[PDB]
């Protein structure tokens, strides 16, 4: 029916599942993979 | 519609139940509560004021259930120490101590005739001890998981039980036989009580819906959306016009039993309320819980 | 180590009584996990903080990770790796008082360490367990850093 | 969006008969601070009345109520949604703008609100009023099963959730809901990998939701004593590879580091797990998982002082009061006076909600023995406590016999209660030895009070 494309075309989804996974801020992995790699060399 | 009396710091520990009278046998004016600090305080609601009358002790574990006998001014108290001690509000002395070992001791259930006391067993059965005997008279053979709530009817014609999985077991206290088994819930039934006319049966599960079933034909009369947390305590007004609902969300909603509508809600409790009970006439609504604060709710 | 304290706070009220000075303002933060108060004065000119900001506040006893306890003099030419390299506002003060809800018989449950950062005061009013490494007249650092979340 | 914001900052100051300028302002600020779109809608609502007497279209009231739906102004958003319904119903000639879809979205947000206003009856009826008129809608059909899923995970929820997938199998929301059904019973531990790998095709890729649900179902397989069989180490390396991949493609996803900290702690690095969990805590610490994962290191380093508040803070949420799993983590290496008698109070608070667990009934006995051995061995202590310690020891001994008859246990047979029974035996002997010390101290205090009363008689 047209009721589907009448609503999926005008609405706004600001948040979904994948939004929830990332922080709202800026936390890259340069400060994460650094220790992640340091832990593997000591073993 | 508000709060009359405000008892700050009603205990050292959290209160888990509250009992108040409805008859004229020196029960409606005295307030018997049982908290986890092992103080069975006998509060005397005299001069429209909550005064301590007796302070009973002796329980090893915190008090789990307090109720006033209907035809009698005496009382009793259960805990998890498998030692159900009977008390007297006439002397503030101990009558006896039913050693309901080794652990099988749960909420109490005064008979309206004040002659039997039901207590849950961990095996799933409902042991019916005798008030003046102490011995295990007769036990209902309805096994399962565990009895989480037991209640007597005001005229004594039926008896229900809340299991751990939302299984109402409608017994017959007049013959001692399972008649119906209502399974309209899958949530552990916290508490329940009977209507003043023994016609409706409320169930306080952990889904926040007040599903009021019927007993005469064992059927659901209507799903009431309760709170968002778990309804702990639920009592009916003596004049049978409303019924209160204690949840675990600092919320004292007073639902209507006829229209299924909240007629008033209290938010004076900083913590979750644990026990709610009416007065003899239904205006003062006493309430306890982890706030350790006994509020007296008037709704004239 | 030497971490006398560590938490996340967030500014709940900035200078409330009115601004008394011009480069210094009172932050009345509250904590997030241990549920502590804070009354802080920061140099609002070189490190501006606005309401609803969240910062990680690490009150430390030394700056070097090994806890080797420096003297209290300023020497900028120093190789040793510090804790100040991952923070943005570091202060250095001296705890001047420890009030509490002691009674005459039993002990206290809520403490209040008042430390003073060269003139810029602070009060960490919490409960008596997180305020343990604080004893009056001892040198302490501040180390706060704004969370951009 | 930066250019639209900077352009809107130019139309905001000047007033060239701005009429729709505040709409484009709030149309950007819905993802950003939710108060800014509200401030723009308040003025856009009144700026549409000076040119003519024209009612506000339902489209502005619906979104202003939608913002307030997420806020605590639920009653006010409800009046906004009722009025948006009443206005969109008035659009009898707005067949091009489709007032009907506007009433559909307003009623959808309104039932979404009613489900949240402690009213599932009105939410069911509003969501069924959309089902009766447009069965090709998915969210109204998905939100109905959630309401019955509160009463149990075997009711019309598990059925509505699979009925939505057959009509739209390319719906990642409806298909991700399927694996959430199998999460009630983790008996589908290994077998869930198949149903999670359905929409793992490249047309759905990349999907962080499913890839992380895989790492979760793989982490659940840890905490097993078969680690020396070179089996759990491989499981760690597999989940670590999953996490490194969802790390390389998403550095700002927190759940990726969430499992990495779990594995590094499972590798034995609690000293180095606080650093990985620090970035997660700092970004958002208001997720139920971090309050616990962080709290295990603190209870690990003999800091119950930093662990007991972390557990209370998780229980600050309006979902329960007395959970079992927290209080299990609460008592770990507690020996202190505020950590034994008080620990019993929390244990009783936990068993109060469901006593059927064996571990609560076992730990309440282990703490009881710890306290009784801390008054009947080196004490030489108060007299009333020697009377009370035997009562507690008797109750613990009665529980020792009741535990031994139960069949199922904590995935570990409780056959080792014999050492506990022997401890309680020699404890009974030491109590009978010290109850005489109690009477000796009684005579000591009686003679002290008499030798003081005579000194007072001299005065």
């Amino acid at each position: 029916v047209d009721v589907t494309r009448d609503i999926v075309s005008r609405e706004r989804v600001w948040r979904t599942r994948t939004t929830i996974l990332q922080s709202t801020g800026k936390n890259f992995s340069k400060n994460i993979f650094a220790i992640l790699q340091s832990v593997k060399a000591r073993e | 519609y508000g709060i009359l009396f405000k008892q700050e710091q009603a205990h050292d520990d959290a209160i888990w139940s509250v009992a108040w009278g409805t008859n004229k046998k020196e029960n409606s004016e005295t307030v018997v509560t049982g908290s986890l600090d092992d103080l069975v305080k006998v509060w005397k609601w005299r001069d429209e004021r909550l005064d301590l009358q007796w302070s009973l002790e002796g329980h090893q574990l915190g008090v789990v259930s307090v109720d006033i006998s209907h035809t009698l001014p005496i009382a009793a108290s259960s805990s998890l120490d498998a030692h159900i001690r009977l008390w007297d509000l006439e002397n503030g002395k101990q009558i006896k101590s039913i050693d309901a070992g080794p652990v099988d001791a749960w909420t109490l259930a005064f008979s309206p005739d004040s002659q039997y006391l039901a207590t849950g067993t961990h095996v799933g059965k409902v042991n019916i001890f005798g008030v003046e005997s102490g011995k295990k008279e007769y036990s209902l053979d309805t096994r399962g998981k565990f009895i989480l709530s037991i209640a007597y009817s005001p005229d004594g014609k039926y008896l229900a039980s809340g299991a751990i999985d939302g299984i109402i077991n409608i017994f017959d206290i007049a013959t001692g036989k399972l008649l119906h088994t209502l399974e309209g819930h899958a949530m552990p039934i916290r508490s329940l009580t009977f209507s003043p006319d023994s016609q409706l049966l409320v169930t306080a599960s952990d889904d926040g819906y007040i599903k009021i079933y019927d007993v005469q034909h064992a059927n659901l009369a209507g799903t009431l959306s309760g709170h968002a947390s778990w309804v702990l305590n639920v009592a009916f007004c003596p004049d049978d016009t409303h019924f209160v609902s204690s949840s675990s969300d600092k919320s004292v909603k007073v639902w209507d039993v006829g229209t299924r509508t909240c007629v008033h809600t209290f938010f004076d409790h900083q913590d979750q309320v644990w026990g709610v009970k009416y007065n003899g006439n239904g205006s003062k609504i006493v309430s306890v819980g982890d706030d350790q604060e006994i509020h007296i709710y008037d709704c004239p | 180590a030497g971490i006398l304290f560590e938490d996340i706070f967030d500014v709940k009220d900035i200078d409330p009584e009115g601004k008394k000075f011009d480069r210094v303002s009172r932050l009345h933060c509250e904590s997030e996990s241990f549920k502590m108060d804070l009354i802080l004065d920061v140099n609002i000119q070189i490190y501006p903080v606005d309401l609803g900001d969240k910062f990680r506040l690490v009150i430390a006893s030394t700056l070097y990770e090994d806890g080797t306890l420096d003297d209290g003099e300023y020497n900028p030419t120093d190789d040793r790796p510090s804790r100040a390299d991952q923070f943005e506002y570091v202060m250095y003060g001296k705890v001047y008082r420890i009030e509490g809800d002691e009674t005459s018989t039993e002990a206290a449950t809520r403490l209040s360490a008042y430390v003073s950062y060269g003139g810029l005061l602070m009060r960490l009013q919490g409960d008596a367990n997180n305020l343990h490494g604080f004893e009056v007249d001892s040198r302490v650092y501040l180390l706060m850093k704004k969370l951009a979340f | 969006r930066d250019i639209a914001k900077g352009h809107l900052k130019k139309v905001t100051e000047q007033y060239p008969d701005d009429v729709e300028a505040w709409i484009e302002l709030a149309q950007i600020l819905e993802q950003t601070d939710i108060q800014g779109a509200l401030s723009a809608y308040g003025t856009a609502t009144r700026i549409l009345q000076e040119k003519v007497q024209a009612d506000v279209p339902p489209e502005i009231l619906n979104n202003v109520g939608a913002l307030h739906f997420r806020l605590g102004n639920l009653g006010e958003a409800k009046k906004y949604f009722l009025a948006s319904l009443d206005r969109a119903k008035a659009e009898a000639e707005h067949d091009e703008h489709y007032y009907n879809a506007i009433s559909v979205t307003t009623s959808y947000n309104l039932a979404r609100l009613y489900e949240a206003m402690c009213e599932f009856h009105e939410a069911e009826k509003l969501y069924k009023n959309i089902l009766r008129e447009h069965p090709n809608y998915v969210d109204c059909y998905l939100r109905l099963g959630a309401m019955a899923r509160d009463k149990g995970n075997f009711y019309e929820a598990s059925d509505w959730f699979k009925e939505a997938l057959q009509i739209n199998q390319d719906h990642p929301d409806a298909w991700s809901l399927i694996g959430n059904l199998h999460l009630a019973k983790q008996e589908w531990g290994p077998g869930q990998k198949k149903f999670e790998r359905i929409l793992k095709q490249p047309s759905t890729q990349s999907d962080t939701y499913s890839m992380l649900a895989l790492g979760n179902v793989w982490l659940q397989t840890l905490h097993q004593p078969t680690r020396d069989r070179e089996k759990e180490k491989r499981h760690q390396d597999r989940a670590l590879a999953i996490y490194k991949q969802v790390l390389r493609n998403d550095a700002k996803n927190l759940y990726a580091a969430n499992g990495i900290g779990a594995v590094l702690a499972h590798k034995g690095y609690f000293r180095e797990a606080r650093d990985v969990f620090a970035q997660v805590r700092e970004a958002t610490a208001d997720i139920s998982d971090v309050w616990l994962n962080l709290a295990h290191i603190y209870v690990e380093q003999k800091q119950y002082i930093s662990a007991v508040q972390m557990y209370e803070n998780c229980l600050r949420k309006f979902y329960k009061h007395q959970n079992t799993e927290v209080v299990l983590y609460l008592a770990r290496a507690l020996f202190k006076c505020g950590k034994l008698q008080e620990c019993k109070q929390t244990l009783l608070k936990a068993r109060h909600v469901a006593p059927s667990d064996t571990v609560l009934m076992f730990n309440v006995a282990l703490v009881l023995q710890r306290l009784a051995t801390s008054v009947l061995k080196d004490e030489k202590s108060n007299l009333k406590e020697v009377l009370n310690a035997v009562k507690e020891l008797e109750l613990a001994h009665r529980y020792f016999s009741y535990l031994s008859k139960v069949g199922d246990k904590m995935r570990f047979d409780l056959a080792l209660a014999a050492t506990e029974a022997r401890q309680c035996s020699d404890l009974l002997s030491q109590a009978q030895y010290h109850v005489a010390r109690a009477r000796k101290q009684d005579e000591e205090e009686r003679e002290l009070r008499a030798k003081q009363e005579q000194e007072k008689e001299l005065l």
